[PDB]
């Protein structure tokens, strides 16, 4: 929970029914009615997860709310279901090929699902003892654990004995024991112990003595993404490059191997597979190669639900020297299912607006939103958004707590649009540096 | 112990190997503690009792 | 004694409570509008509650944009985070475009955690053990000028002792919440144990044995994402020399940003930790790739984004990485929609030469009447930057004639001797063999 | 120390300038160019007062006439302990570091830190050691009698100093120098004894000094780093040092300046033929040069009007009008007669080449007829030609041999003009048939 | 019985002792200027006091500049170090072309070091280690030091060794009777073989059994050394020879080419100026030779004229076969033999002439000479005209096939039905253009 007020951070779900029929302004989406109902219906492919491998394409004119429907997508998913929101440019990598990237945004966006029982006895130990036996094959100790309200005590195998001399108890300090599986860890020493020593150390930490039953049960459940076993049996400590990225062109056979045996822990019964989306914002950003192979790995059975995001015209596509509608190659739009986003008018405007003000927690006044409509409607969607928020500042300067039509204004002559900005570089073209590098510096001659 | 100049009672650095003498810097070496006559030396130890 | 280097002057934005830029306050000379406008986005950063809000300020060359984000960074003070980046440092060759990006990003996100420092320091004068092979605690008596104290210790303590070779009588240092432990040396009481010896000798500390500070650490969430993801491995506190292996910067997952976002949210709501976003300033932004320019806006969108300030001196100019989308300043459009303009304008002849009388009192140069009118002039005709830049020379031609004053003979002299960009052009193309 | 024998630029040992600041006309080497000669001491004494940082110089002129010349002029005339970084255009195009770490190295390398410490040494001829040892060699004991030419002592030393002798093998007569805390015994060789030799030393023997350093920001940078150690200042794989290390040691370095702890010293990086960066190295000086730790950069450069690398425009040289904006430029001139000759009486008198007058005149024409450089170029080549015949003194007949001999750039190009068909065309087109 | 390979029938310049060239000596026939010039440039090498002198071989294909280079190599000699190159030869894909001439640059410096060796060798006679008392300390090595008795021939020694020096006594898998040989210098330790004073036959090793070594255990010898700066330069940069942690791993990890630093050059620069200094060192310069300079972009080229000013620089030779063409890695330059005009300014241009049909037939006689080929006098002028016909190459490469027709029919003279039935199997540049455009299908 380390989120401040984002670009759409009120979006919380696609706004629809039960029918899927989406309301006219209700969980933070306002219009695009035909847009959130094909988004629906995507979400509900989604949640079904026996239709896999479809490509959808959202597209339309730049601020008009294609990756605000891929936010509300991933918000109404819920979670435990793998959402992979990428750009288009992330997979130019220097370490991994642009087909390594592309799969392991594939494989991270298709989970399986892995519920264990847990009987963890966690508490601070009294005193632990080690019994060297005069012949040293076999050791037995009793482990004397305790919470704040009882104290058992625990018959301990030689493996306990030789797995709790390696992260070594010091009798006082928190550990927590599995039963079935077997599991150490040593989360501490307790705060009754902290003034013993004098000085901590590098290695420890002090936490609380836990509280009530000593031995409790607790089912956790695991989603585990595809890309993250790959990683793991890529090598033989293979989470720190899950953590750190240094994964390194994992080898087809063992993608091969592991796909085989999730098959066979999902018929067996150990696992079910969690299908999710892998969203690529930007999507016109990528090179015909990667296209070829967006092609050629949605016919995969473990492949995920894409999602397409573009905002070209009739634009050349990367790494040829044709032009082709929404950037993409006609053979990849041939395999996909196009959502359009249309341009809003005045009423959206200013709900969407009003929306973003109470995000914000900026109070405006009536006249002081028309003024903001309005120049949301000769400008753009996203500079009232900006003039909303600079504004509040301004009112904030003025010891005022709400934000009134001089404040809009004061923030309109501060802050440029484009047309305002291109019409003053192009008034003083003389004054900038053009594509030829030319520039008057000096003002008089 | 510190070990003290037995010329000057200041802080001896050195100590002459021949006349077994403690003493400060150069110019009390040259001075003093090399061109001295013998049995002198068994009375500086004296202060000390290294005779 | 002091350095100046083509700012500091720029003590700030110059403003009054209401936000009002004065015409000559802070060292600032003119540019009313964008410094009013820089204000209003200072107060923005210093209510801490929106992300990924950008501005971009553009104008002519040396008009004053870089002045006007060093003025916000100044006004912001040395607590808030402030990345200065030219739009040619995304370009590495260890690591993709994107994600230095994203850690120059997460490099403009701050915390401030209260720590306190404690410390034991003194001669040893007692280190006795206490076992059950395994040692169970250390007592340690430490001594210095104004007491001794004796402490209990872990067998870890007594491990980073046994590193250290700490005997009696070596004066040593240890700090009490972290547990490491430096070896001074000894002390001068066993300076006299024999006549020659490789020991070095360190006297007595005066101060007291325990010592309590409250300290501030400021980190930022780069920091700590960098060292969450050693590639090799951790390192010990003191080590000259490096790892066989060499660590490159690796492609940091989403995994560990989150993980880590996780961790100082925990922190944070424990009160431990205070969260301070800042400014990542990117100049020259107009160089930035079309991959790049393309991540920034999905890069804008997150949720702990800092507020991103770009400049840029370009009109109507290519995109770099395209061959055909003209745009203004060299920003495609698809990102200058989620932005504000902040305009720059030039400068006339009287605040040219406010400027020149600033930078020469800043420079500790004291300059005639009659020579300043002649650099505002020479500064209209040919460059602000070119008569700011001369008055160095012109100062070290003075002083080579014994004063303290800049005669016009002497500018002459400076003006004859270094030429600017256009005289030199003229030279240029009035020239047969290469110049 | 750090010889090496003659150079193109070794007759130079700096800007002949008096006390005022003007040139002679002859003087450390140097001849003509004398509004350029003063600007340099003009810049010389930029960095000499060291209150001015992140200045852009430009060098700019014709090739062959007085631009490495004034930098190696004023790289002479800096001093030593003061840092000269003379890097070229293309040596910033790594493999393993980007443009813009390999200039922000390139720029911190010239900027340095000077730290007065004070060390005690024990110096002296050893007159006698004697060790003596148990069976087991646990504990030992021992007797060093050291002398200089003005005192004599006896040491007890202990098992570390008893150990530390033994090692690195010390014997009667040896001149060696013990530092007291780090236990480095260093053999400075043997005394004057007939039955490699260094005198012995005088005065003192326990010895207070005072050494200085001077570690530029880029060492500090390096070692402040964690990832990798202090070799890489000599394996150069240091491999995109971070910017909060940088802000640490920059932070750290303005601690130390306001205790009194350590000095600035700023120099000159000196980037020749800067024409060859592209313009996002071009940017990346325009940002780099409004900093604190910034050195004043001078940057030489031949070309007129030029295409600027990465760009697809023509700038003046080879340079965008931003660079030219934060750069003061030094023009250098060509040369007449007298100059050139005078250039080429100090270039044979360097190289120990007797000419003759008619020998120095037919040089000086085909100077000023061809170029400075081959006529510079030609007088140790004649030379061989003189002591080939048996000749001291280089006459006027070894400069024609050499002059026929070895061609120029304009004979070149006549030759290859006249015979076109014999080499290798832009389109790949040669004959080697000497017949039809 | 022996072997060659385009060379080796060039053995020198063929200079008298005034420098000028004779007309055939040497293997040379002809270019009397060009082999004059680069006379005058080995005795300026041989000089030993010039630094950076650049010198270029301009002419057409097949005229004589790469042998030309090789016989100032053979002119100089063996102790002269030469480093012949090629232009694309400095595009490296593991460190910057900069580095790599930088590299070949300091390779062209070599030095003469009367280099002094402590050394104990001998006889292993007794190996005892002494235990320490914790080993389990954590710091401090498991044994505290080990005797080792070594016997030589008259005389015979113990010596109590650091842990240190015993784990290279133990790598090199030292037991009881091996001649070994302790280096003091370095640590390193040589185990010479089995001693020969036990028996021999018994062994299931193919060892080496080597009699005992004479004079004293400890000895000082002086062995004389020949380096090269850029190996002082890959020794300190990658620091193998120690006994310490960093030089045992710095022979187990994969070696790269690394950017070396100016300071450690300068450091290097420094250490050999002392070496010099006390006398135990000479400095050898010697040539730089690097074919087919066109191939250099306009990088390296920048970068050579700012290494040509440097003070160690060697003399370089360079060589091409260009008239006016491009220089690579630009647009618009048009500049002669593809070098910009800013290194031709520092330059002394060579040039290198054609031949004459004589010349063409007296080279394809002393090449049949060194091939050991006997030929006729018609078969000689059909090849001389033959050559110039269409190429020197192409006469001299048809040499050896004209021997393999001829020793197929028996007979060891080359006659003019051999020259022939070579030319008819074998086509030349000119020919197979002339196949290429008369055909429909692309051949
Ligand atoms: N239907 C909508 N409901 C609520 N907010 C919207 C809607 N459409 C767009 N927005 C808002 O407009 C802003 C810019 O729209 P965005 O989704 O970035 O456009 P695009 O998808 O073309 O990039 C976003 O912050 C988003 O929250
Ligand atoms: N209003 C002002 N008052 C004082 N100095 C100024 C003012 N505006 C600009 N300057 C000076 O002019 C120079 C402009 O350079 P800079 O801001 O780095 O480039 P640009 O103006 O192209 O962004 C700065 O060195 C700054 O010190
Ligand atoms: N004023 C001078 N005094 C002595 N030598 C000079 C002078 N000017 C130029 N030279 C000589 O001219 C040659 C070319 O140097 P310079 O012109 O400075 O570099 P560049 O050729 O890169 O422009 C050098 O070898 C130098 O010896
Ligand atoms: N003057 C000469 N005398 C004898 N043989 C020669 C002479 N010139 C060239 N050759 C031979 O002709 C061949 C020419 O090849 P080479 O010299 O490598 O090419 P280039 O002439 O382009 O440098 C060489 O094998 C050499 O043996």
């Amino acid at each position: 929970s380390l989120s401040l007020i984002a670009a759409h951070s009120h979006i919380t779900g696609l706004g629809l029914d039960e029918n899927l029929q989406p309301r006219p302004t209700s969980e933070g989406m306002v219009g695009q009615l035909q847009a959130r109902r094909a988004a629906g219906v995507i979400l509900k492919m989604v949640q079904n997860g026996t239709i896999a491998g479809r490509a959808v394409l959202v597209a339309g004119p730049p601020s008009t709310g294609k990756t605000a429907l891929a936010m509300g997508v991933s918000q109404s998913l819920g979670k435990d279901v793998p959402f992979t929101a990428i750009a288009g440019s992330e997979i130019f990598s220097l370490e991994l090929s642009k087909t390594e990237a592309l799969t392991q945004a594939f494989r991270k966006s298709i989970g399986i699902k892995i519920k264990e029982e847990t009987e963890l006895i966690e508490g601070e130990v009294v005193e632990i003892q080690i019994d060297r036996s005069i012949t040293g094959g076999h050791k037995q100790g009793k482990l004397t654990i305790k919470t704040t309200d009882m104290e058992t005590i625990y018959e301990l195998g030689n493996k306990m004995i030789d797995g709790l001399t390696k992260e070594k108890v010091l009798a006082g300090d928190v550990i927590s024991i599995d039963k079935a599986s077997g599991k150490i860890t040593k989360l501490g020493r307790s705060f009754a112990r902290s003034r013993d020593y004098d000085a901590m150390g590098a290695d420890t930490r002090f936490v609380q003595c836990p509280e009530g039953e000593l031995q409790k049960r607790k089912t956790v459940v695991h989603t585990v993404s595809l890309h993250e076993i790959d990683v793991i049996n890529s090598r033989t400590q293979g989470f720190l490059a899950l953590f750190t990225g240094d994964t390194g062109e994992i080898r087809s056979e063992v993608r091969d191997q592991i796909n085989t045996k999730v098959a066979e822990w999902k018929e067996e019964g150990k696992a079910e597979i969690v299908p999710g989306v892998l969203f690529i914002d930007e999507v016109h950003m990528l090179d015909i190669e990667c296209f070829s192979f967006i092609n050629r790995a949605l016919e995969d059975e473990f492949a995920p639900i894409v999602m397409m995001a573009t905002n070209r015209g009739v634009s050349k596509t990367r790494g040829t020297n044709y032009k082709s509608p929404h950037g993409l190659p006609l053979d990849l739009l041939d395999r996909s299912i196009i959502i359009t986003t249309k341009s809003y008018n005045e009423q959206e405007i200013k709900t969407i607006l009003s929306i973003r003000a109470q995000e914000e927690e900026v109070e405006l006044s009536s006249d002081a939103l028309d003024l903001l409509t309005k120049t949301g409607v000769e400008t753009s969607l996203r500079y009232s958004s900006n003039l909303i928020s600079v504004a509040q500042q301004i009112a904030m300067k003025r010891k005022n707590n709400t934000v009134e039509v001089e404040d809009v204004k004061r923030a309109y002559l501060l802050f440029l649009d484009s047309a305002r900005s291109v019409k003053y570089v192009q008034e003083n073209e003389s004054q900038y540096i053009d594509d030829q590098g030319n520039v008057q510096i000096s003002i008089a001659k | 112990a510190k070990k003290y100049c037995d010329v000057t009672g200041l802080k001896g650095f050195y100590k002459s190997p021949t006349n077994n003498i403690r003493y400060h810097n150069a110019e009390i070496y040259q001075l003093i503690v090399k061109p001295m006559a013998p049995g002198v030396d068994q009375e500086y130890l004296k202060l000390r009792g290294a005779n | 004694v002091t350095r100046t280097a083509a700012h500091t002057h720029i003590k700030g934005l110059g403003l009054d409570e209401s936000g009002v830029a004065k015409r000559v306050e802070g060292g600032f000379v003119g540019q009313i509008e964008a410094r009013e406008a820089c204000g209003v986005i200072v107060d923005l950063i210093k209510a801490k509650k929106m992300s990924g809000r950008a501005i971009l300020l553009a104008g002519g060359p040396s008009t004053g944009k870089t002045a006007l984000a060093l003025a916000i960074s100044q006004e912001l003070g040395p607590k808030v985070p402030f990345c200065p980046l030219v739009g040619s440092e995304l370009y590495s060759v260890e690591v993709k475009k994107t994600e230095t990006l994203m850690e120059n990003f997460r490099r403009a996100i701050g915390l401030r955690i209260k720590e306190t420092k404690e410390v034991y320091e003194g001669e040893v004068t007692e280190l006795t053990p206490e076992d059950a092979k395994t040692i169970s605690h250390v007592i340690v008596g430490l001594k210095s000028a104004k007491g001794t104290k004796t402490l209990r210790l872990d067998p870890t303590i007594y491990e980073s002792i046994q590193r250290e070779k700490v005997s009696i009588g070596d004066v040593i240092y240890i700090e009490a919440n972290t547990g490491a432990v430096k070896r001074v040396g000894r002390s001068d009481a066993y300076a006299t144990e024999f006549d020659l010896e490789t020991e070095e000798y360190v006297p007595l500390p005066k101060g007291e044995v325990h010592k309590k500070k409250e300290i501030v650490q400021d980190v930022t969430l780069h920091d700590l994402d960098v060292a969450n993801a050693r590639p090799q491995g951790g390192q010990d506190v003191i080590s000259m020399m490096g790892q066989l292996l060499k660590p490159k910067k690796t492609e940091i997952t989403e995994k560990l940003r989150q993980e880590v976002n996780k961790v100082v949210a925990k922190y944070i709501d424990q009160g431990v930790a205070e969260l301070i976003p800042g400014v990542l300033f990117i100049d020259e932004v107009n160089m930035l790739d079309i991959e790049i320019f393309t991540y920034l806006n999905k890069a804008l969108e997150s949720n702990i984004a800092p507020v991103v300030v770009l400049a840029s001196n370009r009109g109507m100019t290519t995109v770099r990485g395209t061959e055909d989308v003209i745009s203004p300043h060299g920003v495609p459009p698809d990102l200058i929609d989620r932005l504000l303009i902040v305009r720059t304008l030039p400068y006339d002849k009287d605040e040219i030469r406010t400027i020149i009388e600033r930078r020469a009192t800043v420079e500790r140069l004291q300059v005639e009447s009659s020579a300043l009118d002649l650099l505002a002039t020479m500064g209209t005709e040919t460059s602000l930057r070119y008569a700011l830049q001369l008055l160095a020379p012109c100062g070290i031609l003075a002083q080579t004639s014994n004063r303290k004053e800049i005669v016009v003979n002497d500018v002459n002299e400076a003006k004859l001797l270094f030429l600017d960009a256009k005289r030199s052009t003229k030279i240029l193309e009035t020239s047969a063999n290469y110049l």
